[PDB]
């Protein structure tokens, strides 16, 4: 399929041409373009100024005015003889060497985007139809994930949760476990005393930062105002009626105070 | 719900009130779910993997392909930089007064059509060489291929009289008809007589190492290059079908005409919008259209002259009873030989391996024809083209 | 670097300008144009007689072939830049492999893909017909454990058992 | 310090409570994953064929586009058709010899030579001259002149240096980008302490309920340092003055909405008397003349529906206001080019809200919607009655590109 579908032809002839390029001043005996700067002598087909640039001596870091400007001179005072009658003076080849040089880029204007081509043949004009319509296909396609993509995103964001409280289990709870306990015995004291001193390790989960976990503030919140309501408790009783083991309802406001206002202190 | 009591029915096999048959028919539930989530969890996870190609590749292409044609923005619309600019000289004189004498190309066409008609009349049998092979024409390469582009040079008056059709006067194609009566098919029926005896050429039991070699050689070129020049001439209607009817038919003509266009919308007017799609400029420029029968449409003869070679071996009585596929396969073996023999000898046409199986054509229809009715030896009928079937099977590729 | 570059022009090109411009006069008296079938018809050939279209054609191969002394090193230079056409619009036709077939085929057919074998349309129905069924095989362990509990241990401790009688008014609600 | 939570793990929590805790609540948490997760398949089969043929329904307007593409394909075809044998021709025209360097030789006398317009190096004349900080803000030396000298601060590939047979910037590659990159990133430290400052200028702005409207002003005066194209962000910075600047300066605007909406409480008490006005309605109707008028109904005047026009209003301020910080995201740093030459002239967005083509991510709407919502919440007389407005609120944005619909998905 090279009659004519504009690539097989396009291939085998412009990409025979390409090799063509590739061995024209290359294949000269011996890369006569440059002076070396490539075995392979890339790409020949055009410059490649990094790969072939050795068409004098110096390229160097300023003396690219000294002898490639002298290259310039020098193959064009050559090139000036002997292509003054290589394709020169036998100038058809160059009537044609401006024909499919400006001509074909007179219709390369009719094969541009697009401008003032037919204008029907229809490329020209939506060179990004795969943006100016396939993301608006593709906005069908975000009413298709609006439901999908969100429910891929809640879907892994709950099985995150799932991994959050996971990874919380004495802190997370310890809301109703300690507040459960607080009415209970005393709390135990250790209920409160033991169960805030290895809830205080997770309430230096919440303390040894916080930004900005308004979960773990929460969690350590209820924490205070529960500890808050033991402490009022424990001097509402030990004050009002006081009928206790006294030295023990003065060790629960000791202890109560010296944890409580710790905490306190730490704020 | 209507299955949660069918389900009450299969928790109720397990009694009444069955708390300890209720929590292992729990278990049974526990089993079904597990094994639907596992095969429901890796079948969801796989066709989650294609939703994610599916808008990843949606992503990458309307992205990625909306820069492909607006990298056609890019690259095609820095084609409309130099439209009027480039190769730095006087390209309007090149284009219209050096281009001017490229209009000019009278007395090419009147030592060439005439000498197209008198080197053509000669090579009506120097290029039409033949008697009897001598390297098939001698060097039908040579021979037959010169009548070849002696009538890709008369495919000016072949091909590219069908493209200068009223171009500019009236015996451009009738002062030089007379010399192409000499001069086209004294060409192109010089290379079917040349391409119809390299073909029979090589249709000689060699056939040979040089005839078939340049015979094929020929019959591969100007039949690969007449595939894409007559493709290409196919690709003027489908390129003017493509080109002219999105002109004529656009649709806003809106008659469409009368009676040019459909019909022929859309060839649709020669030289040059029904010509230059196979002509100038067209840098092939014809198309060539050389040989139009070389092996383009004369591969069917060397196929067939070995499945009409071997469709010729049968000699229908069948000789003995059932002999037909003796000589016929026989020519199946020379077949093989002519196939992969000119196989070596031309690539893009010229019997590269359908011989093979047109002579299986030739030994099937053969043997299903010879013992049709009991008119052969009914004891000695399905083993003969049978053991031909599995034997002539398994002298080829099977 | 100003890399001074000294090509034939101006002194070359002017030969160009001003000999191959004589097509103003020359090339619009012989007229060597529109067709080329003079001799085709063999009738004239001339016609005539283009001498001066070949002065202006030939100003353009000779005296635009001194000026093309170096010039046909540099007319001769958009061989590799009128391809920009060659180079993008076949990249328009990968694009419209890409996207003419491959973004549309692909979208709404490497969408339709992984389809029904999904099956789901079955296991996800057999997924929640064991769900669902599960969730009534626990809720009737529930109910079925409750209210023989509740009766018998907290016998005592009344309205804690308030608590287990109501969640027995909902799961047999 | 900010783990894989709080990204929404509070709006997470937020299904049921966090209110004592639950572990319980975890399993409640797996079996609405469960119900996601058989609404996600139903999703899954709901467009696996039927709306992957809705997707070929789809294909009428895709596919279509792939039948004025597929004239794209003649036409690019036709392009690629014309230029490939028109440069077949090529091959043959100008390599008559071919023979590069005898018969195309502007390119093979000019190896490099061609390539010789690599003369602006390297450093530093108008880096910090023509900007002191700046010297901008009239379409000036540092808007159109500094930034295209910063632009070709970025021209220079600083370590694409020599290839040596070509050596453009060997050693002045060492320092043009180091010495415009110092004397801009004295510049660039100049607009980061303009950005802290500017910005803690527009904390200073809060105009009119909010509005920050001495931000926009001020971020007309930001639009430039985004622009600013090398390119803007050369290390992630300028967007960092952009968004890591307001990180603390979204919480101002949002620290602000948070003490600010929150304040509109005031309610009724007890209502039988317009339940003897909806029974005096049908004790007098119909029957007789209606009674009702429509009559009350007291939660029609606009106790929490204010709000539908205000913290959904204010709620697009977390949201379309925050889509004008779609004009203050980087803006839109889009678009100037050399490098602050464009938006040089077009420096003025709207930018809210617009359309709907994109894809993008952004932030700041979170105690917003989660204050219009929960003092929603207690409400118990809607929303019957405000049933188109809670659906309302549910069928709010469709064709906006911002997530003011997972907003109304919020609501």
């Amino acid at each position: 399929k090279e009659s004519r579908a504009y690539l097989n032809d396009e291939s085998l002839s412009y990409i025979r041409d390409p090799l063509n390029g590739q061995e024209m001043s290359k294949e000269l005996q011996h890369l006569p373009n440059d002076s070396m700067r490539l075995n392979y002598l890339v790409n020949s087909k055009q410059f490649n100024v990094k790969a072939f640039l050795r068409d004098m001596h110096k390229q160097d870091s300023f003396n690219d005015l000294n002898n490639s400007l002298d290259r310039l001179d020098s193959d064009i005072q050559d090139q000036s003889i002997h292509l003054k009658q290589l394709v020169g003076k036998n100038f058809t080849k160059y009537v044609k060497i401006k024909n499919k040089l400006d001509q074909i880029y007179k219709e390369f204007d009719e094969k541009t985007n697009e401008k003032n081509q037919c204008d029907s043949p229809k490329e020209n004009q939506i060179n990004v139809e795969s943006l100016n319509k396939k993301v608006d296909e593709v906005i069908r396609t975000t009413t298709f994930k609006l439901k999908p993509l969100m429910d891929n995103y809640q879907k892994i964001l709950n099985y995150q949760a799932t991994k959050k409280f996971i990874e919380l289990n004495k802190f997370y709870f310890n809301l109703p476990k300690s507040l459960k306990r607080c009415l209970t015995n005393n709390d135990f004291n250790e209920f409160i005393i033991e169960y805030s001193k290895g809830l205080t390790l997770r309430r230096r989960f919440n303390q040894s930062s916080d930004a900005s976990q308004s979960l773990v503030i929460k969690r350590i919140w209820t924490q205070i105002e529960n500890l808050l309501v033991t402490y009022k408790d424990l001097i509402w009783n030990s004050l009002i009626n006081s009928n206790f083991n006294i030295d023990q309802p003065q060790e629960t406001i000791l202890s109560l105070f010296s944890k409580l206002l710790n905490l306190e202190n730490f704020i | 719900m209507s299955s949660d009591p069918l389900q009450q029915v299969c928790d109720l096999i397990k009694g009444d009130l069955s708390l300890e048959r209720v929590r292992d028919i729990k278990e049974q539930l526990l089993k079904e779910k597990s094994v639907v989530e596992y095969q429901l969890n890796k079948e969801s996870d796989k066709y989650y993997g294609e939703v994610e190609e599916s808008l990843k590749l949606l992503n990458l292409s309307k992205n990625s392909v909306t820069s492909i044609k607006q990298q056609i923005n890019e690259v095609n619309k820095l084609g409309n930089d130099n439209r009027f600019a480039i190769n730095r000289y006087d390209i309007l004189f090149r284009a219209t007064k050096l281009y001017e004498t490229v209009n000019t190309t009278s007395s090419i066409y009147d030592r060439i059509y005439n000498f197209v008609a008198l080197m053509e009349h000669i090579e009506r049998l120097l290029v039409a060489e033949l008697a009897e092979d001598a390297l098939e024409t001698g060097c039908p390469h040579l021979l037959e291929i010169h009548f070849l582009l002696t009538s890709a040079r008369d495919f000016q008056e072949q091909v590219v009289v069908m493209a200068k059709e009223a171009t500019e006067d009236a015996q451009r194609t009738v002062m030089k008809l007379f010399s192409r009566l000499s001069g086209i098919i004294s060409k192109f029926d010089k290379l079917l007589d040349g391409l119809t005896y390299d073909i029979v050429e090589m249709a000689r039991a060699e056939q040979i190492s040089l005839a078939i070699r340049l015979f094929k050689i020929y019959d591969l070129e100007e039949r690969e290059d007449l595939r894409i020049e007559a493709i290409r001439n196919i690709i003027k209607k489908k390129e003017i079908e493509i080109e002219k009817s999105s002109i004529k038919k656009l649709p806003n003509s809106k008659n469409t005409a009368r009676l040019q266009d459909e019909t022929p919308k859309v060839i649709e007017y020669p030289t040059n919008k029904g010509l230059y799609q196979e002509i100038m400029s067209g840098t092939i420029s014809t198309r060539t259209a050389p040989r139009g029968y070389k092996h383009f449409l004369i591969n069917g003869i060397n196929n067939s002259i070995s499945e009409m070679f071997g469709e010729m071996r049968e000699k229908y009585v069948g000789d003995q009873k059932f002999d037909v596929l003796d000589n016929m396969d026989w020519i199946f073996n020379e077949l093989i030989i002519v196939k992969e023999h000119i196989a070596n000898c031309c690539p893009p046409h010229w019997n590269i391996f359908e011989v093979y199986f047109d002579q299986y054509y030739k030994e099937l229809h053969s043997l299903i024809t010879d013992l049709v009715e009991s008119e052969p030896e009914t004891i000695i009928i399905l083993d003969i083209l049978a053991f031909d079937k599995t034997f002539q099977d398994t002298l080829k590729q099977d | 670097e100003t890399q001074q570059s000294a090509m034939n022009s101006s002194l070359d090109h002017l030969q160009n300008d001003l000999n191959r411009i004589n097509l103003q006069w020359n090339r619009i008296l012989s007229d060597n144009t529109n067709p080329l079938e003079l001799a085709l018809a063999f009738l004239d050939d001339t016609s005539v007689g283009l001498g001066h279209r070949y002065e202006e054609f030939n100003q353009l191969k000779s005296q635009i072939g001194s000026h093309l002394q170096d010039v046909v090193n540099e007319h001769s230079q958009v061989f590799n830049t009128n391809v920009a056409s060659y180079g993008k619009a076949v990249s328009s036709i990968m694009q419209a492999q890409e996207q003419t077939l491959n973004l549309k085929n692909c979208l709404k057919e490497a969408n339709e893909k992984i389809t029904t074998d999904k099956g789901s349309l079955q296991e996800l129905n057999d997924n929640n017909l064991k769900y669902t069924k599960m969730i009534d095989v626990l809720v009737n362990i529930e109910e079925l454990l409750q209210i023989p509990e509740k009766i018998e241990e907290n016998i005592r401790k009344e309205n804690f058992h308030q608590v287990q009688i109501l969640l027995e008014r909902g799961f047999i609600l | 310090t900010m783990e894989n939570i709080d990204d929404e793990v509070l709006l997470e929590i937020l299904t049921d409570i966090n209110w004592s805790i639950e572990d319980d609540a975890d399993s409640m948490i797996e079996r609405i994953d469960l119900r996601l997760a058989e609404t996600e398949y139903l999703f899954n089969q709901n467009l696996l064929s039927l709306q992957k043929i809705g997707p070929n329904i789809r294909p009428y307007e895709d596919k279509v586009n792939d039948e004025c593409h597929r004239i794209i394909p003649t036409l690019s075809l036709f392009l690629m058709e014309m230029s490939n044998f028109s440069n077949d021709i090529e091959n043959v025209e100008s390599q008559d010899n071919g023979l590069q360097v005898e018969s195309a030789n502007k390119k093979l006398l000019w190896n490099t030579l061609d390539e010789l317009l690599k003369t602006v190096s390297l450093d530093e004349i108008s880096l910090n001259q023509l900007l002191e900080c700046p010297i901008r803000e009239k379409n000036l030396p540092w808007m159109e002149n500094q930034l295209n000298l910063l632009l070709k601060a970025f021209q220079a590939i600083g370590s694409d240096g020599n290839e040596v047979e070509y050596n453009l910037r060997e050693i002045s590659g060492l320092k043009q980008r180091l010495q415009f990159y110092e004397k801009v990133t004295k510049i660039f430290l100049n607009r980061i302490v303009e950005e802290m400052q500017k910005k803690f200028s527009n904390i200073r702005g809060q105009d009119i309920s909010h509005d920050q409207m001495i931000r926009i002003l001020t971020t007309l005066l930001i639009f430039s340092p985004l622009i600013l194209f090398c390119k803007e962000i050369s290390q992630k910075s300028y967007q960092a003055i952009v968004e890591n600047w307001n990180v603390s300066i979204q919480p101002v605007y949002m620290e602000l909405w948070t003490k600010k909406i929150s304040q509109l409480q005031g309610i009724d008490t007890n209502d039988e008397k317009m339940n003897e006005l909806s029974l005096s309605q049908l004790l007098n109707e119909w029957d007789t003349f209606r009674k009702e008028r429509k009559t009350n109904d007291i939660n029609p005047v606009f106790k929490n529906s204010f709000s539908l026009l205000t913290e959904c209003l204010q709620t697009m301020r977390q949201e379309c206001i925050v889509y004008q910080n779609f004009v203050e995201v980087f803006f839109h740093i889009s678009s100037k080019h050399n490098f602050e030459e464009y938006i040089k002239h077009f420096n003025d967005p709207d930018a809210p809200p617009i359309l709907l083509d994109t894809v993008k991510v952004m932030q700041s709407d979170r105690e917003a919607a989660v204050i219009e919502t929960q003092l929603v919440s207690r409400i118990f007389q809607p929303i019957v009655t405000r049933l188109s407005s809670y659906f309302v609120e549910l069928v709010k944005a469709e064709p906006t590109v911002a997530p003011a619909l997972t907003f109304y998905l919020e609501n």
